[PDB]
RNA sequence: CGAUGUCGGCUCAUCACAUCCUGGGGCUGAAGUAGGUCCCAAGGGUAUGGCUGUUCGCCAUUUAAAGUGGUACGCGAGCUGGGUUUAGAACGUCGUGAGACAGUUCGGUCCCUAUCUGCCGUGGGCGCUGGAGAACUGAGGGGGGCUGCUCCUAGUACGAGAGGACCGGAGUGGACGCAUCACUGGUGUUCGGGUUGUCAUGCCAAUGGCACUGCCCGGUAGCUAAAUGCGGAAGAGAUAAGUGCUGAAAGCAUCUAAGCACGAAACUUGCCCCGAGAUGAGUUCUCCCUGACCCUUUAAGGGUCCUGAAGGAACGUUGAAGACGACGACGUUGAUAGGCCGGGUGUGUAAGCGCAGCGAUGCGUUGAGCUAACCGGUACUAAUGAACCGUGAGGCUUAACCU
RNA sequence: AAUUCCUUGUCGGGUAAGUUCCGACCUGCACGAAUGGCGUAAUGAUGGCCAGGCUGUCUCCACCCGAGACUCAGUGAAAU
RNA sequence: ACACAGGUGGUCAGGUAGAGAAUACCAAGGCGCUUGAGAGAACUCGGGUGAAGGAACUAGGCAAAAUGGUGCCGUAACUUC
RNA sequence: AGGACCGAACCGACUAAUGUCGAAAAAUUAGCGGAUGACUUGUGGCUGGGGGUGAAAGGCCAAUCAAACCGGGAGAUAGCU
């Protein structure tokens, strides 16, 4: 469940290291993101050396929240912390080449299949 | 109810193999890839157990790499193949919830063997 | 709303509302009758027949637990040994609820909760 | 067609062979005896009346008992009513069975809803809550303005205010029916339906057909 | 939360109508003492169903 | 002017159409996608934030869109008091001065228990004409009506190419609304456990009181959402702007004059809800009551004696029903509530004794003990036999029917 | 600027976005030297602003324990 | 104005924990505040907990939360030292 | 040593909430400030109406103050209601 000012952890190595959602994109008067769901973001911290800085207003898509998603069954796949991943504004295809932690299946629409053929778990 | 009652213990899986809460468990489950139906594993610590007859559950916490991994599962569930002990764990509290923000060697715990 | 509550909470704290039941069950024990308002005379009998039933088997366990709740020393001496064991045959039940007017100075409906025995 | 009167009993939830976990409603729908057929000549439109269920030969009235001695079945709880399609025809002592939803897939489940209480304007119509500190005095979950001033000078009739909300009588439709077993006189469907555990529903199948 | 014009002996009559009083009359009779005692309750003598209940 | 509280925000809105979006069209300097403008259309929808007291506005990011307005520039016996518009104070400024400045800045108690109308709920009385118990019909009234994207059609039409549809169908989302706890959970001061201080139970032990539940870890039933289902419709009738056919007046021509046809989320139905107090009081079905008397102002009359049926109410046990009434269940020919039994769940290896250890403590007995509202049972307790209200076959006229 | 009307001056910082805040440029509507000028450690229930912590302040409320509200019994007001 | 949650100077001032006349539980000693009985709606008041998020609220972090003790290590700009 | 530091009694009264026909004609509750000093307080004095006192607000002087109260000029006067 993020909704805006939430603090994220950045799942790839981008440049990153804590992000902040600005705004919840995909539908009207939209109460929080979820799943994997792209978010409009904006960089609190990166580190010295990566490609974006801090200051930058990009695109990103949540791969692990706190509030879990859910199985067809009623299985729930909590994380501790939240999680994203950088994506550029016009393409989605993300910055990071590498992704730390584990994602989940509800991800893969085709456009994540970047994304979820360059993690380290599930 | 007797409807209730009847309705449940015709769906429940006739060997679920016991366990306390804290124990190392491996669970593989049927995961379903495209046009597979691959078993991939899971093996972490139990730190919550819930029974309800049909509607029983439990949790499994795994640190993976990174951030730690919270995953319940449906124990009457055909998604669920198999469950096996590896570490029984010795714990005196119902649920280790306790277990969340400890890290490291912070977090292991006792084996039973008794 | 209170859908499929259970506990009439009478006015009190909790604390005062534990209590009061351990100083009124004290009097039931030790009169075999008493004269209390008609509710909480229905809310005793969820506290005695439990303290009646726990005592139909003398024990050691039994006479602590039986003295954590009513606390004192007359009430499980009552019980157990001439109390307890006379409910043999009985299962369940003991006391007995009978309405009687109203108080004589604020109008509330008394009853007179007895034990089925009093045969002295 | 035509409904029948059935019994809520509880939710449990059904497991399909790939492992998708379905919730469903228990519910009981025993013989439903049909007491009287309403003809176009005394009532002037068509439709049944059924029974279910049995209660007590002392508690049931001298006039419904001859109701029932009537039609000549046996002395169901309660009396309903269902709509004819004109092209059936039912018979006075034909116990209409679960079966007849055994062809059907999406049911109009009725009953009658939870009492939730006099409940507040926040419970009921969803209102907003208004700030519960920086100053506000006594007023953090009423109502507020009802109205405009002089030139209405009235509330407007149909204004969201506090109000009896629930023991309503619901229809819950579309619900995808899952199971129906004749033997233990059963029917599930998936979804959740009115009423508590342990009321009457009356289940018909779907007009959005 | 004040009134603008009193209100008369026919608007205060209207509002007493319904708050008259009940009348029972449905006084029990004792099986054993025969006396008058009220529905489910004991009579002034203790009895109660014909059993002898207070002893009093 | 023997008082109409002034801006803005919150809350809650309802209405207009001069329409921001979606729906239907005409024209295009309209090839396509996408637009401009005009006409028809008010069903539904119609941002979140930064700065500002601001309405406003600029900015960032969205959205199908972020309409303009009325409603005492809606709304203080609903809230706020930040601004203006008290007394203190100071700055620039004006004046010799007290002081003054929609110039500025810091500070500054915002009253009210609702008789009436209105409105949301919910009963009592009576009527509906013999009384009662039910089941409906339905006049009429209310709710609901939003939409993105993806894919198929088809990368076809179109078009130098780049790009890239119409109509129609399917999938899956956001917002909103209704419902419900099976899963995810929160709560759960009535359940279990741990533990600090302390006082009491004679003391060890074991328990209990108090300290915001002492402080916390859990957690049943309910409740509930962040949880899970479901919904907006299709269609039909009659039309709007528009398109027409035939076709005179006016030999041609013309959608209109006669006549016939298509035509929108709007209107009326279709989907649900309330609903015969709809005094126009309707319909259907079942049930119960067919004793005599005197008077007479001989009136649809009065009063008494003999009978009081159906049924209602009352009292009680009460309830996933409820402020109180009301509504549902049950009242021994009993499963209504409590208790009891068993089970379930929670909690976690009681107590005692035994065993090892200098001791805290650990070990065995023992996953025991204790387990509130839950499930299935069992009359042990409480729902007493009765009394109360309600009557004795139901008016006049006329018509058609049986004698 | 507690002073600047024009003004939300202009530039730079801070924020994704800053009519307030911080550092400057002076074009001082109408600062300025004991109606004191400019600094200033410490101090302040002081004025404005930022960040960590922290949270039901809010997103959007949900449940629960008490006191009234509600019913019965006694006594029994007021503004108007 | 009242048998009014207010104001009224000095004195003695136990036990355990604690620096303490703080604070918590008790002693000596004195009390249950002169309306009660049910029910367990909205709403108000005083509180408790809270998923995910963490000032997005608002004129403003007002309010709540959080920090809190003893000993020890350690401690910048600036400075009238 | 200190108009020193943290902090009860004590004195004071910044925020917030309740209260607003209140329990109270400025209090309650939860937090605040000073707390060896220009501190605080008991008791008894002394200063008085254009006067007093005032770490100065036109505050305070018996719930009344940009000139108190009681009585008397006085039935002031009132182009006003």
């Amino acid at each position: 469940m993020i909704q805006e000012q939430t603090m994220l952890n950045v799942a790839d190595n981008s440049g990153a290291r804590r992000v902040m959602c600005i705004k919840v994109l995909g539908g009207s008067h939209r109460r929080y993101a979820g799943v994997g769901d792209i978010i409009k973001i904006t960089i609190k911290e990166a580190i010295p050396r990566g490609k974006v800085k801090k200051g930058d207003v990009l695109k990103a898509v949540v791969v692990r929240t706190k509030k879990g998603v859910r199985r067809p069954d009623g299985s729930v796949i909590r994380f501790d912390g939240n999680a994203c991943v950088l994506l550029n504004n016009n393409s989605e295809q993300p910055i990071g080449t590498r992704i730390f932690g584990p994602v989940t299946r509800e991800l893969r629409s085709e456009k994540f299949m970047k994304i979820i053929s360059l993690a380290p778990e599930v | 109810s007797n409807i209730i009652k009847q309705l449940e213990q015709e769906q429940m899986k006739q060997d679920v193999p016991s366990f306390r809460p804290g124990d190392t468990v491996e669970v593989k489950v049927w995961v379903v890839e495209g046009s597979k139906k691959r078993l991939q594993a899971f093996e972490g610590v139990v730190i919550a157990i819930r029974n309800r007859g049909l509607h029983s559950a439990f949790t499994v916490r795994k640190i993976s790499n990174g951030e730690g991994v919270e995953r319940v599962f449906q124990t009457h569930s055909p998604v669920v193949d198999s469950i096996s002990v590896k570490r029984r764990g010795a714990v005196r509290k119902a649920k280790l919830y306790y277990l969340r923000e400890r890290t490291g060697k912070a977090a292991r715990i006792k084996e039973r063997l008794n | 709303m209170r859908h499929r509550k259970s506990g009439r909470q009478l006015n009190r704290n909790s604390s005062h509302r534990q209590a009061m039941f351990r100083n009124m069950a004290g009097s039931l024990v030790r009169h075999e009758i008493i004269k209390t308002t008609l509710p909480k005379a229905k809310e005793l009998r969820r506290v005695v027949e439990p303290l009646i039933t726990l005592a139909k088997t003398d024990s050691v366990a039994n006479r602590r637990l039986a003295f954590a709740r009513t606390r004192d020393n007359e009430i499980v001496a009552k019980l157990f040994n001439e109390l307890g064991p006379r409910f043999a045959s009985r299962a369940g039940g003991y006391t007995r609820i009978l309405k009687c007017g109203f108080r004589a100075g604020d109008n509330a409906p008394m009853a007179y909760i007895e034990l089925v025995d009093r045969s002295e | 067609m035509i409904g029948l009167v059935g019994k809520k009993v509880g939710m449990t939830r059904i497991f399909t062979e790939d492992g998708v976990s379905i919730p469903v409603t228990v519910i009981e729908v025993e013989a439903n005896r049909v007491t009287q057929v309403k003809d176009l000549a005394n009532d002037g439109y068509r439709a049944i009346q059924v029974t279910t269920g049995a209660k007590k030969a002392n508690r049931v009235t001298k006039p419904e008992a001859g109701h029932f001695a009537k039609a000549g079945v046996e002395a169901g709880r309660g009396l309903w009513e269902f709509r004819l399609a004109e092209g059936e025809e039912f018979t006075v002592g034909q116990s209409i069975s679960v079966e007849l939803f055994a062809d059907v897939k999406k049911v109009d489940v009725t009953g009658t809803s939870k009492g939730k209480g006099f409940a507040g304007t926040v419970k009921r119509w969803n209102f907003r809550t208004q700030d519960a500190t920086h100053g506000n005095s006594l007023s953090h979950r009423v109502p507020g303005s009802i109205g405009q001033n002089q030139t209405p000078g009235k509330v407007f009739k149909g204004k969201k205010m506090a109000g009896q909300m629930g023991n309503e009588r619901v229809t819950v439709q579309s619900l995808d029916v899952v199971r129906v077993d004749a033997e233990r006189n059963l029917l599930l469907v998936k979804g959740a339906v009115p009423g508590a555990t342990g009321s009457d529903l009356i289940v018909k199948p779907a007009v959005k057909a | 939360a004040v009134q603008q014009n009193k209100p008369t002996r026919s608007k205060r009559g209207m509002r007493r109508s319904h708050d008259a009083l009940t009348a029972v009359t449905s006084l029990s009779v004792d099986k054993t003492s025969g006396e008058k005692h009220l529905r489910h309750h004991i009579t002034a003598d203790g009895y109660y169903r014909g059993r002898k209940v207070i002893a009093k």
